[PDB]
């Protein structure tokens, strides 16, 4: 009974929930009340990452555009503390549509709103040489404000952005999935909005908390870090729900493994640039296809292994 | 068998369901 | 001529609970509330809230209560000379539901430690009058402002100048008049009044750190544009969480002198989270309903279809 | 099978002149509170200057009609441009004389309805020129610098992103002599309705004590005195840019016009609260038209059939 | 009769001749033997542009990627001297592709060739101070090199970059089309070599002559200029005739028009640039769309008027 | 139909190493002058190291089989990465032992084929990590710049260009396991074959006494001494892409081999003259199916077929 | 598990037989019929046809070599060595210009392109017919042909600051030190005819280039190069290298013994093509190229394949 | 009462 | 006209 | 007439001829 | 097998 | 008796 969907709500399920069954990606947008103008970017990332012995190894899958994840390494048997900081992995072309200057995020385009997030693990070494396990659950990460008076002459306020929500980072939640580590993993993540909604794009932002403020003045359990202006930067926070899977390797054990990662995300291009040749109406109204977006949301388990993607 | 053919699956359940 | 190019060619069961928390309260034995039937399905925790407190009011000055939509706080409550309405020199103090600390913390940075997101579907208040027919004297009004929370920008003469940017609230100017729509009555009846969702839909709201006055410390009342200050006191006591997409109830208790007033005030809360996997009440929450669009309608036709307030013999 | 609201509500998005009296009562979406529906009209005499090009953007500020200037001929707006304002009749009661006093008798808003008109006063011996429109998505964000005070802090300010699309006309515009006149209209850039909080303070972007380097914006949006105009706000509709070219020796003169159909939340203790009444309530198809309409549009006409 | 071209022939003639008589999609790619991925960038210009009265403006419409044409202004009834220098206008989106400095201008591409140029000027004035005509010839400019002594210590021998073929634009080409203003015009160019050839990405290049060189060690008539590396610059020279505008106005003439241009242009993108997502193949030979490409540059004249087009 | 000329082109274009004799013999074109063919196979065993990544580059430079360099694990090549060339056998028998002497035999060149294969020789206990290739098309251009000398001048170099293909893996690629192998081949960049000269004088990229930021380039080409390998040249060919990443405490080993189908144009004093034959004649049967099948395959393919 | 992959995968017409004749027979026609080359290109060209009669004398006692190469204006490049010997690092080869240089390259080095800018060969030819009697004679010819181009060289300077140059050079010249084991050789009194062929799949044009007037050019060494010997032009008012064409370069070596008295013609062909400036005189005398032909080039090829490399005078 | 007339809303539409 | 045009699109 | 009808008219007589 | 997906691609 | 050697190669590559 799949003739009761039209085109757009097939290809936009076919992104959302399987995307690697497919030789080409499907999809031409998002089935809602919206029907501007949009381009659909499509990001693959193919990343070889071998996990030290003895370290256990977090990677935070956060709705950042333009990045694909977050790492950080702690002593095997515990968890991030205040001197752990996370360091990206930019998909390909970030500086082609970003800039390479901290206040240019905007030049290309400027607002965005997500529609899907999916990962992958696919180990590859031998069965004789592997040993740890794989954790994966989510945390709802958002971005708030903090306010904080300053002695300065004459005194002031300040406002400053923050993380709500990392607080989930610090122990195992009880919706989890956990399985050998031969044996791979496949998660996707869902809207946690009652609508689809397009968020700005916002400027200057390096690392959080922002340069001259220290830490514990913001509520943060740890650091987040960008590095150069000119490589990588934080240019918004979609409406998407932070997975977050946990590697743990112990000693003596050689774990190797591939890393892929797909995203489908609409844009609003500026004429000045480049890629608005590309533009398209956005598809129609499809109610429906969001019913049974909902539904399969719902009904799909947190992860499976790798052959079962 | 695969992802798409559980979606699949669970496509066609709910809508003869409905 | 030039050419041109690109031319465009029945109800379900979480529905009549969610209508029964947000309505009627207090005329069931246990509060039904389950959550809003919309389409977001994912992971909340639903709180209910009630307090119940007893108040004597002093003779001869103008009470007044306030319900804002802020999380684990009951009501704002000042009080001015007889005659008259709140100036710049008054300031407004709050009441805390039951278990602050057990949620927020005991500090002004450590407000999400536990949860993430909120969302209100239903706010209601109450007074019960507890004298005899003989030494009362007064009346009580009821009316609702659109009160809001933005922002504000000015410049600071520092070495170098810089500007900043702070919370404001805008609309509390709504409180220093007597609204066209009220309900007036004598003191000895009673009142019992709701609220509801001023936005076309639901929406998840961020939790605020750091505030614990507005305006805030070494910032003027003047450069903020507000008719009066809002305070909260020490950290470790209560705090500014947030704000919800709510209206706020105004009350004033009026009393000439001479007269002794005493009554019970009691407040309601049916409110949603989001809560962090860390957290020790991550256990006790569930998955959203699904959507029903009758409720979703009904539910704005009853919101239209009711009185501002009615007395509290018909609660 | 559209009900009177709804079509009342396609009258003012889409045909102003075309009606004796805007018929808009609303925007019937789930919301049903109490607002105040305003409509505001402009009517300018403007000559252009020749030999020169006029930027002309129709952005969602409350109480704002337009923004205009002027740069040498062949060019576009660089760092040293300044747009300044022109008022909707009435400002001054509805907004104050102070910058501190934009909420006194508002508090939130959302847009229906943006639209603009020219019309030629010229006669066939003196004009010369062209007129050329297209449509950017500008929005309003923030920026995060910081400042080396003593102790070193960090400050946030305002900033208008996408206003990077103005220096460039794009591959979908209107082009055409400047004797037809045109018409151009706007749209929601959003899924849903939603209000917007009264902003306070803004006077000019970027802040003073501010650079304009350390914000990235192309150029500048002045507002003069506090007495006069300021910005309240920002709405969810898309700027619509028009710009105007005159040779030297060329005589133009036009006639200006810009509609709005806006809803407001009255204060309580305002002296607008009476004239109040309740939003319409939901309708479907009324949306479902509006959507489609809005999608098959053109960019725009000659001012001929408007 | 025209069931014996295929698809992509069609469209190929339809981008080569005929861009302004179609609402959309004027073509896929050139149907040659190779076919490998190509992006396809179609280029598009409205600028609206005023002629001095007593002033004799030169326009060129050259094949170098990313720029619409070169303007200069001289006095009436005179040519280009060594004194007079050409600007250019963009085309939307330059600083998007090319970078915003010198040594940036292979990041995103890193060959190119063309397939369609054409020009058109449409009058906006009235009919009653109009006055001049409108003259267009094409003139073969290509780019090579000239070399010459320098008297340093230890002399050495340079090699720089020059124009040949400038001398062209000094008069009045024979086969040239000429009539009244108020008419306007309409031209277009073709391929000038006996199969189509790709051409490499060209770094540095700012003025022509370059910095350090004086103007007439070269043998160039006239300067070529680009201004600063942020905004415009030179990356390359294909394989098309250069086309020669000459707009005349008498003292007392107001003069103004609409000037559109267009471009089929094929390009070999990077893998980690954001072009590369909407690649695609090369479309396959067909012989006959080749001969008949031929056929009807031949058979067509210099140019038509606008009302033509 | 196809003639044996062109039979013989394609086996040589596609499929090297399923029989005993090469039987290629000419590119079938209009072209029917006198050229030298040649067949260059280099075989090779390479152990990677451990806890880094290799990079390798079959770049179309006649003479030199590949280029390689190493990086830290999960990094990419940087400003400060080299990368050095492994010669086919017999470099110095035909482009001399000096800077100035690669003509003295030859003058000009045209590519027919560029192939490239790994077999792993490692047993089911020590292997571990993958192999992903990707292919950037390379070309050869010229940047200028101004020097500040007295008088003051313009300097024009070479600077190779779309080095930029190498810093991130691209859609279009393969990746599998190390135990598996990897066999891909190249393509013609242009419509025709045509020839291209001897360049001389060129020992790395960019030139010395011209630093690294002047040219664009991300990174640096060497050759080291000139009369061991040299630059002489660049083709109309592709350039392969191949990253191998092996973990910390793995033994990775193999046998890397490269084929080339090559022309020369030879001169009368040289003495590789006597070998020289005609061009084959001109067969368009066998130019279209090379189209065709060098659209048709998929960018490589484990070392088992 | 296995990883995934994805996006995955006839009779010939009038200008054919003008150009095999102006290809091929120079001199057997009373006039020369060239037209144009039939390939797919019919841009607006200049054609133009160039001989030159020259009387020329044989010193006795040394070697002379004569250079057959594709520059545009010049006929020939002569040099005379020792009998017995072969060009060394001293050998200095002057031109000999076809008649009206100037009036198409101008009198400056810089001048080059006020006419033309770009060319392409159709043939060369060239032959020589002795007019000593048969008691004073004595020596050989020999013939042979190689493939000669033009690119670069890179090499340092050490000037304040360092910096790398980049000249041009030519390559492939060191076929002219041996004889080719593809040669015709016979007595003085019989002559030499020959002719050349293009060695590219097609027919392209080519740029004009300015300032050569030496190579290696002036205050550049012969080592730096890698070139055998130089290539002089002499004044800049009277002839100069403006290019290089896709042709081979024919090379013939005349030895006369002691006593002997050796006297010939000498005369050479050239059927090429032009791109004419819109402001020159010379685009007044142009045409268009003439259409596509298989058949011509097929014909083309097969003749260039099948003719020996030289003829007698006598069946030139 | 309250209850009590909620339902009398519903029950006329 | 312009509603003309609006109320042919519905239609 | 416009120009494509031109190009078809071009067409339809060369390889009418 | 690579000369025979040659040869089933010529079919 | 050069054109008529053209000729026979001619004559005998179209037989």
């Amino acid at each position: 009974a799949l003739t009761r969907l039209s085109q757009p709500g097939l290809a936009f399920l076919k992104c959302a929930f399987a995307p690697p069954d497919f030789n080409t990606d499907p999809g031409k947008g998002i089935p809602d009340r919206f029907e501007g103008k949009v381009v659909s970017r499509k990001d693959v990332l193919n990343q070889s990452i071998s996990f030290t012995a003895g370290q256990d190894t977090f990677i935070l899958i956060a709705p950042t555009p333009g990045v694909a994840y977050w790492s950080a390494s702690v002593p095997a048997g515990t968890f991030p503390t205040s001197a752990t900081t996370f360091n990206p992995v930019n998909y390909p072309g970030f500086t082609s549509m970003f800039g390479t200057t901290s206040t240019s995020r905007s030049d290309q385009v400027s607002s965005f709103r997500y529609a899907s997030m999916n990962v992958g693990i696919y180990p590859t070494s031998n069965l004789m040489q592997f040993a740890g396990s794989i954790t994966v659950w989510k945390c709802p990460v958002k971005l708030s404000t903090v306010q904080f008076p300053v002695a300065t002459d004459p005194a002031t306020s300040s406002l400053v952005h923050t993380l709500v929500g990392l607080d989930g980072v610090l122990a195992v939640g009880p919706d989890n999935f956990s399985e050998s580590f031969i044996k791979g993993v496949f998660s996707q993540s869902a809207c946690n909005e009652p609508d689809f909604e397009f968020n700005d794009i916002l400027e200057g932002i390096q690392t959080l908390p922002p340069a001259n403020v220290s830490l514990g003045s913001t509520g943060q359990p740890f650091t987040m870090d960008s590095g150069a202006e000119a490589t990588s930067g934080v240019v918004g926070w979609g409406n998407m729900d932070t997975i977050v899977i946990r590697v743990s390797a112990p000693e003596g054990a050689v774990n190797s493994a591939i890393l892929k990662a797909w995203s489908c995300i609409e844009y609003r291009p500026n004429p000045n640039a480049m890629l608005y040749q590309f533009g398209h109406d956005s598809p129609p109204l499809d109610e429906v296809a969001l019913q049974e977006y909902r539904t399969v949301a719902r009904s799909l388990p947190v992860a499976v292994i790798a052959a079962q993607n | 068998a695969s992802m798409w053919e559980r979606v699949k699956s669970i496509i066609k359940s709910s809508l003869a369901a409905a």
